[PDB]
């Protein structure tokens, strides 16, 4: 779980179609966002959420939930908040959201 | 103690 694995591994599911995964490998790619998220400066986050609702043609009402997630797992601590979305979530939301971090994460100013 | 997730984004 190095930042040279972290990458790699975020450059290659951002590039898949995820739709039709195992849970097993969709529940990974949920830790590999929680990760990610926390190679972000907290003063990034906004911009994160941001860059998010422009991608996924979200209007501004969206931007509460989408910013509270980020938010939420940039301070997780043991897992805690990561494991309710998995439990709470729809499976196609934690797809949408997944694909999305995994495009922008890497194109965008982490501090 | 119980964690609740935020409401996922509505895509209309």
């Amino acid at each position: 779980i190095t930042l040279l694995t972290l990458i790699k591994t975020a450059e290659h599911w951002a590039r898949q179609d995820i739709r039709t995964i195992e849970d097993s490998k969709l529940r990974a790619l949920l830790t590999l966002c929680a990760v990610m998220t926390r190679k972000f400066s907290k003063s990034q986050l906004s911009l994160l959420c941001e860059t998010h609702l422009r991608r996924e043609g979200l209007g501004q009402d969206q931007a509460e939930p989408v910013l509270e997630v980020y938010q939420r797992l940039h301070s997780d601590k043991g897992g805690s908040f990561e494991a309710a979305l998995w439990q709470q979530w729809d499976r196609q939301s934690l797809i949408m959201f997944i694909t999305a971090f995994l495009n922008i994460a890497l194109q965008l100013p982490c501090e | 103690t119980p964690t609740v997730a935020p409401p996922a984004p509505v895509y209309r």
